[PDB]
């Protein structure tokens, strides 16, 4: 049974088929898991995420940088970064963001919109919990979303170093197509599930080992309709079991190699070792970020 | 001449009765670490709670001005270990008592240097 792991990641076989999308039905809708006490469901969520990273061929390179949006809570704090922050190699550049105003263990905090936020360099791991309630709407059409979705699919494309991952929240409502296709765009993706909030629709779509290059074709719109069916016929039983086991939980320091190549110096030798974590391709400068305010 | 002492207004409102700020961020951890006051990652042992610095800090939750001339944080980015029995009120914690400079234990609640 999977009530140990920290979570369900969608398999491989619900991936090849040609669904179409329906409503999203969970048999455990109405249940919650039973938190360790006075334990909140950011933190809960957040670390069983990061355990699930920890089985993956994630880039953990010196100087590693991470950037986290979505990051505040309407309490004015960052559980999810204070966890990144514990999971994360001391020194760890962190940067988070939010729309709202909040206080964070993060390095570096912007406060806007995040398609304010600018940065110079690239990084190896991007984390995002946005999510807008308003398209929780039962009585239209659940289309792709644009929003802060645009965002973010230019800012991997941009800013995502090669050999990079990426973990980005969806809903039943809240997705993206292009963000599908974009996940064929690593070595591997898939749609996890924290075992903590198995109650609900939301999953972290994880891309593992950025390539820059298209390695599968995806249609985003039928990809959505897969992970709807998945989720609709194989409920999830809800799970706090690996919040008690946390001696193994620090991201293992991997030192990966960073190097700085040009688009055509990409061997297939490159790639390779890109899809396997043991490369990071960015410059090493100085991490320069900022937010764009508007002048009335 | 004039400011602001919000330690001495969160105190005496503590002792008129008030609840603590809440929402500190507490973190899983083993409960098997060094017991240490403040710290890169969560220490706590078996008597402790660890949370996620910034949210235990009176300054920082207040957004007000740390009374400092560097207007440094000494928990933003870092770890606080509160006893369990304290783990109820931990921005009060942290402003009521001091982490011994040596061993790096909280006075009177882990550090054994004047024994
Ligand atoms: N474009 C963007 N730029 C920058 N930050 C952005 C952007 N969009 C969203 N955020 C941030 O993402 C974090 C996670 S959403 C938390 C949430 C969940 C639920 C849920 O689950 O029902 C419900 C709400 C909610 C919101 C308003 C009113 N009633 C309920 C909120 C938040 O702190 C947002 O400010
Ligand atoms: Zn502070
Ligand atoms: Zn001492």
């Amino acid at each position: 049974s999977q009530a140990w792991q920290p979570g369900v990641a969608m398999p491989n076989l619900y991936k090849m088929q040609r669904m179409l999308l329906e409503k999203c039905d969970l048999q455990n809708y109405g249940d919650s898991a039973t938190l360790p006490k006075g334990i909140m469901m950011n933190v809960a969520k957040y670390t069983q995420l990061c355990q699930y990273l920890n089985t993956l061929t994630l880039a953990v390179p010196y100087n590693m940088r991470v950037i986290h949006f979505g990051a505040g809570s309407d309490k004015g704090v960052a559980p999810g970064t204070a966890v990144l922050r514990q999971w994360l190699p001391t020194g760890t550049l962190l940067v988070d963001s939010d729309l709202n105003d909040f206080v964070s263990d993060a390095d570096s905090t912007l406060i806007g919109d995040c398609a304010t936020v600018h940065t110079a360099n690239k990084w190896d791991l991007i984390i995002s919990d946005m999510y807008d309630p308003k398209t929780k709407n039962v009585t239209k059409e659940n289309d792709s979303k644009e929003g802060f979705f645009t965002y973010i699919c230019g800012f991997i494309q941009q800013k995502l170093a090669l050999g990079g991952s990426v973990a980005i929240k969806i809903t039943e409502h809240s997705w993206n197509a292009d963000l599908y296709k974009l996940m064929g765009h690593f070595a591997w993706w898939t749609a996890f599930v924290t075992n903590v909030n198995a109650s609900s629709s939301e999953a972290f779509l994880i891309g593992c080992n950025y390539l820059g290059k298209p390695r599968e074709q995806i249609d985003g719109y039928v990809m959505h309709a897969n992970y709807i069916f998945w989720r609709n016929t194989n409920p999830i039983q809800l799970s706090s079991y690996s919040l008690f086991d946390m001696s193994k939980f620090p991201l293992k320091l991997r030192g990966t190699a960073v190097m700085s190549l040009k688009e055509g110096q990409i061997n297939d030798m490159i790639l390779s070792l890109l899809s396997k974590g043991r490369l990071i391709i960015r410059e090493n400068n100085r991490v320069v970020i900022s937010s764009d305010v508007l002048v009335n | 001449a004039f400011a602001v002492d919000a330690a001495k207004a969160y105190k005496d409102y503590l002792a008129s009765g008030g609840q603590p700020i809440t929402n500190c961020v507490k973190m899983l951890c083993t409960h098997t670490g060094t017991g240490q006051a403040i710290t890169v990652t969560p220490e706590a042992n078996m008597d402790q709670e660890s949370f996620g610095g910034a949210s235990c800090c009176l300054y920082c939750r207040c957004h007000i001005d740390h009374p400092n001339p560097k207007g440094f944080c000494d928990l933003k980015g870092k770890y606080v270990q509160i006893p369990t029995t304290c783990a109820n009120d931990p921005v009060g914690f942290t402003l009521k008592n001091t982490v011994c400079t040596v061993c790096g234990m909280w006075k009177g609640y882990g550090c054994s240097c004047d024994q």
